[PDB]
RNA sequence: UAGGAAGAGUAGUACUGCCCGUACCGCAAACCGACACAGGUAGAUGAGGAGAGAAUCCUAAGGUGAGCGAGAGAACUCUCG
RNA sequence: GGUAUGAGUAGCGAAAGAAGGGUGAGAAUCCCUUCCACCGAAUAUCUAAGGUUUCCUGAGGAAGGCUCGUCCGCUCAGGGUUAGUCGGGACCUAAGCCGAGGCCGAUAGGCGUAGGCGAUGGACAACAGGUAGAGAUUCCUGUACCAGUGCUAAUUGUUUAAC
RNA sequence: GAGCUGUACGUAAGCGUUGAUCCAGAGAUUUCCGAAUGGGGGAACCCACUAUCUUUAGUCGGAUAGUAUCCUUACGUGAAUACAUAGCGUGAGGAAGGCAGACCCAGGGAACUGAAACAUCUAAGUACCUGGAGGAAGAGAAAGAAAAAUCGAUUUCCUGAGUAGCGGCGAGCGAAACGGAAAGAGCCCAAACCAAGAAGCUUGCUUCUUGGGGUUGUAGGACACUCUAUAUGGAGUUACAAAAGAAAGUUAUAAAUGAAGCGGUCUGGAAAGGCCCGCCAAAGACGGUAACAGCCCGGUAGUUGAAAUGGCUUUCCCUCCAGAGUGGAUCCUGAGUACGGCGGAACACGUGAAAUUCCGUCGGAAUCCGGGAGGACCAUCUCCCAAGGCUAAAUACUCCCUAGUGACCGAUAGUGAACCAGUACCGUGAGGGAAAGGUGAAAAGCACCCCGGAAGGGGAGUGAAACAGUUCCUGAAACCGUGUGCCU
C-alpha cells in the first residue's frame, strides 16, 4: 500500500489534545487505484494524488 | 597403494569385489565365533577405501 | 625423550641413584621409563591372571625420564646428549 | 551391493533351532526391503529363496556407570530357501 | 481426571519441530533454544 | 459417450506381491494422578439358579487372598448389631 | 549444607488365611501341595489410547519394595516382535489446516482461489487347526481368496475399426 | 624418529626404522534431517515422475541423473478479440536460510519510575518487535561556519559548559561555533552542445537509446577562436573505469639446533633444601622431575627452517586516459522541486517572537537581470549555489584466533557449568535449572591366613604414612556414643 511513482505511504506521529496529551496515529498517503503503464503493459496500481497532479498516464 | 596405481581401473574394480567378498566372509566368521585374527577386518576395510580413493583420483 | 628402549642409563635420583641398567620400555605419554633391576616393587598378585599360583611378585616399576642420564660407551660416564647430522639421518652425540 | 544389504548372520537358540527348517536369520541393513534381501541372499549364497520375513527391533536402553544410551536399532530377516535349494552353512 | 491427558499426535502437532518452523515466532523459539544450547529443541 | 487402438480376452500352468505396527501392561504395581497412591481411563465380549433385569444373593469359566506381622480383647474414637 | 528435638512416637494405603513339604547361610512373607476364603456386567477375556522393553531365560540381593525376601515391574547378562489378506501407508474425502497466482496491510504479516494435507467416517482379498521359554488370522500344516506376471494351447481381431 | 592401536580400571588380535602412531598444508569420501527445493510429513520419515542403464521368463527389484517457488532476462507458444496483450512453456542468471544475546542504519515503539499526588513533562526514542546490513556502519567535499577578517568535506577526542537556552520556567532537559588534537582525499553525473542511429511521421521538425562533451559562484560550462599533448607523460581496481595475471620478498600455518654440576657432604622415603666448592648466561621465562633446580628433563636467549596453502608488500604485466588561455552574442546549470497553509515530528529548543530539518495533505516559484543563508521579518552587506550520486582514514563492537598481563577468584568463590551442564530434574509449552574437585612419588591398589553367605573386619604384606585402602590430602562444630575423677 504505497505510491508506485513516489513511495508515499503511512507514517506515524502524534495526535495531540488541548492539554497536549499525545497518542500515536498515522498519516496515510492520498493513494488512488488507477490504471497506468510503468512497464509497457497497463495495470491497476496505487498512485498518490500528488503524483497524478501534472503528467501521468491514466 | 602405489601397487594399486599400477593396475587398470577395471582391474582395481575387480580387486574391490574380491575384498568385499573377503570382508563379508570375515564378518560372517566373526558372527559365528570362528575368526581368531580379528585384525584382518580393519586391514580389508582400509584396502577397499584405498581402492575407491585411487579410482576417484583417476577421474 | 633423551633416552629410548635399549639405552644403558645411569639413575641420578631416588633410592637407586648410582645404579645403571638397560631401558626395557619407554612410556613417552607419561614421560617414564622401565630400567632393568631399578625401582623393584612387590606386586601382591591374585592367582586368577597368567600366573596359575599367584603370589608376591618382585618386578621393575617405571622411573621418571628426567631421573636417568645416558652412558657413553667410550667414557662410560653419564653425559648430556647433543644431536648432530651425518648426512641421511641425525644421531645422538655425547658432550 | 549385496554384502552391504546382508550385514551378518544371527546365532541364537531361536535362530539355530530353525536352520534344520531351512530358515536362515540375518541382520540386514535398516533401509533394505525384504525384496532387496531376497535378491542379495541369492547373489551371495547361490540359493533359491521361497519367502523372506523381516522385523525391526528398536534400540535397547543400556546403563554403564551413570551413562545411559540405546544399542543400535536392528532389522532382522528370516530367509526360507526352497526344498530343492542348497543349504547355507553357518 | 488430571491435566495432562497424553496424545502422541497432539504433542507433535502443537509443540513439534515442524509446527515451530511454520511460524516466525516458532522459529524464534528454536533459535532461542539453540542459543541456550538445549539438547532438545521441540 | 468424447477419445485412444492391434492386440485382446478365455482355459491351463507356474511364479510375483513393498513400507510401518506387531514384545509386554492396558479398570492397571507398567497409562493420567510426585508413590507398587481406596481417585480417573473409550470400545468389544460379559455364563447359571431364582429374577423383568447387566438389579440382588450364591456360583461357572476365569481370576484373586491385596508387600508388615503376633498377641490383647482397657478408656476413648470410628464402623456396625 | 550438616545434625538434632518431637521418638522408637504417628504411620506401614480398604480385603482370609492355614498347615505340610521344598529351597536356602537365613523363610509369616520365595516355590509346590491340599483345604479354606474373595470377585464373577468382574477383581474374567479382548482391545484402542498411553507407556516404551516393563516381556522371556539365567544369574543377583547393595539400593528400590512402607516389614522380610532365597523373591520382584528392581540390578546384571543374554534373548524375544515374522503378514499380498489384521491396523496404517503406496486409496478416499469431513471439520480443520496449508495455500501458486490473487486481495489486503508501517514492517512482520492477515485473508483466500486453484491445488493439497487431514480420520473419529467411506472403500478394500484368509480361514481352521498345530506349535511354544518369549510372536502368531504373521511361523508350520491343510484348504482358500485378491491383484498381477510370464509361459504353453486353442479362439478371435488387425482402420466401417476386437478391445 | 620409536613406539603405536583415544578416554579410563580391560581382554583379544595386530601394526611399526622397507619408517608406524603423531604434527602441519592440500586433496578425496561426506548417510539422513534442516532454507530443504520432486510431492507429502507429526524434523531426521513416507511416496513419486521423466530419461538412461542394469536384473529376471516377466511382473517384482537395483543404479545414476533430473524434476520447488519467486524475481530478472532471452526465446517460443498464445485467450476473450482482428492486431495484440494477458496467460502458458523452455533456457539462462539471481534470491531464499542462519547468526556475535555485540557494534550500525532504518520502520514501529511501551510502562514501571521521577515530578515526593498527577495529566504537560520524565523514564526515552530507552526496552522490545521488524527490516536492512557491513566489517565496520552512519557522515562527507559547503545553497557550510562566521563576522578578532576570515576559515575551507566528514567523523572522533579534549574544551567551551552544566554555559546559552529549553522547561506545569516545576522535576528535569541541555547545545553549538570558535580554540586544541587524531586522521586526512577527493571525485562522478544531470543539462547546454556534437556525432551516430532509432523512430514519430509534428512529414525535415520533434523525443527516445548509445557514445562523446561537461561539472561550477564577484561564477562554471556549452559555444566561438588560440596553443600543446592523441601515450611524451599520467593513472588505476579503497572513491575517482574494470577484469586479468606473473615473479620476487616477507608473514602465518609443522619444526630444527641450542651453554653450564650424575660436584662433595648433612638431614631425609626422596634433595631441587642446608653447609662447602665449581660453572654457563644474548639462556636466572615457565613447567616438570619423589621437598624449593640457570647447569636433571621439556625448554628458554640466540641462530636456522617449509613441499603445500593462504595473507601482505613491492615490481612487472595488463587496463585506462586530453588540459591550458582568450572572450560573455546566445544557450545550460537538478519542478510538482524550493517554498507556503493546515496537521505532526526532528532540532538541547515543549509553538513559542521560532529561524533550521523532515513526514502527510493541499496550494505552489524564480530559474542568472537568477537563487539560498546569516534564529520571526524587511533592507543593506557578507558567505554560499539546494532540489543527483560516490568516497579511504581517524570512531564503535568482539562469537572468534595468536601471544601475553593482573596488589582478579580459588570449589557456597570464580561462569549456571573446574566433574560428560544447559546435563539431571521440573514444566503441556515457552521456559526454569542444580548438585558434584584432591589415594599415593609410584598402584607398589593389600599375595596369604583367619571369622563371616556376603558386607565388614583382624592379622600378614606394600608404602615415608593405610588412623593415605578406589572417592581414599587436611578433617572444625553441631550431633551420637564408650569409659570414669567429683556431685546428685
Ligand atoms: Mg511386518
Ligand atoms: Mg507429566
Ligand atoms: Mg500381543
Ligand atoms: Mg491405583
Ligand atoms: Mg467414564
Ligand atoms: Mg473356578
Ligand atoms: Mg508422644
Ligand atoms: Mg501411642
Ligand atoms: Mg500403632
Ligand atoms: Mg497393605
Ligand atoms: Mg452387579
Ligand atoms: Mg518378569
Ligand atoms: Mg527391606
Ligand atoms: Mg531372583
Ligand atoms: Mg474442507
Ligand atoms: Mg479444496
Ligand atoms: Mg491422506
Ligand atoms: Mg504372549
Ligand atoms: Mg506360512
Ligand atoms: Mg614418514
Ligand atoms: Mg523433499
Ligand atoms: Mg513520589
Ligand atoms: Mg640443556
Ligand atoms: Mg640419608
Ligand atoms: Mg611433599
Ligand atoms: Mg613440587
Ligand atoms: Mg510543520
Ligand atoms: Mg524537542
Ligand atoms: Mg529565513
Ligand atoms: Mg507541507
Ligand atoms: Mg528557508
Ligand atoms: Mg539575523
Ligand atoms: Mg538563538
Ligand atoms: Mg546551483
Ligand atoms: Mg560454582
Ligand atoms: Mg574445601
Ligand atoms: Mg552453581
Ligand atoms: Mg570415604
Amino acid at each position: 500500500k504505497e505510491c508506485v511513482i513516489t513511495g508515499r505511504k503511512s507514517r506515524s506521529g502524534n495526535k495531540r489534545s488541548h492539554a497536549m496529551n499525545s497518542s500515536k496515529r498515522t498519516w496515510k498517503a492520498n493513494l488512488q487505484k488507477v490504471r497506468i503503464l510503468v512497464n509497457g503493459k497497463p495495470k491497476k496500481v496505487w498512485v498518490s494524488a500528488r503524483a497524478l497532479k501534472s503528467g501521468k498516464v491514466e | 597403494a602405489n601397487d594399486i596405481r599400477d593396475l587398470s581401473t577395471t582391474e582395481i574394480q575387480d580387486q574391490e569385489k574380491a575384498l568385499k567378498e573377503e570382508l563379508f566372509n570375515l564378518r560372517f566368521q566373526l558372527a559365528t565365533g570362528q575368526l581368531e585374527n580379528t585384525a584382518r577386518i580393519r586391514e580389508v576395510r582400509k584396502a577397499i577405501a584405498r581402492m575407491k580413493t585411487i579410482v576417484r583420483e583417476r577421474e | 625423550m633423551h633416552v629410548k628402549k635399549g639405552d644403558k642409563v645411569k639413575v641420578i635420583t631416588g633410592k637407586d641413584k648410582g645404579k645403571s641398567g638397560k631401558v626395557l620400555a619407554a612410556f613417552p605419554k607419561k614421560d617414564r621409563v622401565l630400567i632393568e633391576g631399578i625401582n623393584m616393587v612387590k606386586k601382591h598378585t591374585k592367582p586368577s591372571n597368567v600366573n596359575p599360583q599367584g603370589g608376591i611378585l618382585n618386578v621393575e616399576a617405571p622411573i621418571h625420564v628426567s631421573n636417568v642420564m645416558l652412558l657413553d660407551p667410550k667414557t662410560g660416564e653419564p653425559t648430556r646428549v647433543g644431536y648432530e647430522v651425518k648426512g641421511d639421518k641425525k644421531v645422538r652425540v655425547a658432550k | 551391493d549385496a554384502r552391504d544389504i546382508i550385514k551378518r548372520p544371527v546365532v541364537t537358540e531361536e535362530s539355530t533351532s530353525i536352520l534344520d527348517d531351512k530358515k536362515y536369520t540375518f541382520e540386514v541393513d535398516t533401509r533394505a526391503t525384504k525384496t532387496q534381501v531376497k535378491y542379495a541372499v541369492e547373489e551371495i549364497f547361490d540359493v533359491k529363496v521361497a519367502k523372506v520375513n523381516v522385523m525391526n527391533y528398536k534400540g535397547k536402553l543400556k546403563r554403564m556407570g551413570r551413562y545411559a544410551g540405546y544399542t543400535n536399532k536392528r532389522r532382522k530377516a528370516i530367509v526360507t530357501v526352497t526344498a530343492d535349494s542348497k543349504e547355507i552353512q553357518f | 481426571k488430571r491435566t495432562y491427558q497424553p496424545s502422541k499426535r497432539k504433542r507433535k502437532k502443537v509443540h513439534g519441530f515442524r509446527t515451530r518452523m511454520s511460524t516466525k515466532n516458532g522459529r524464534r523459539v528454536l533459535a532461542s533454544r539453540r542459543r541456550k544450547g538445549r539438547k532438545v529443541l521441540s
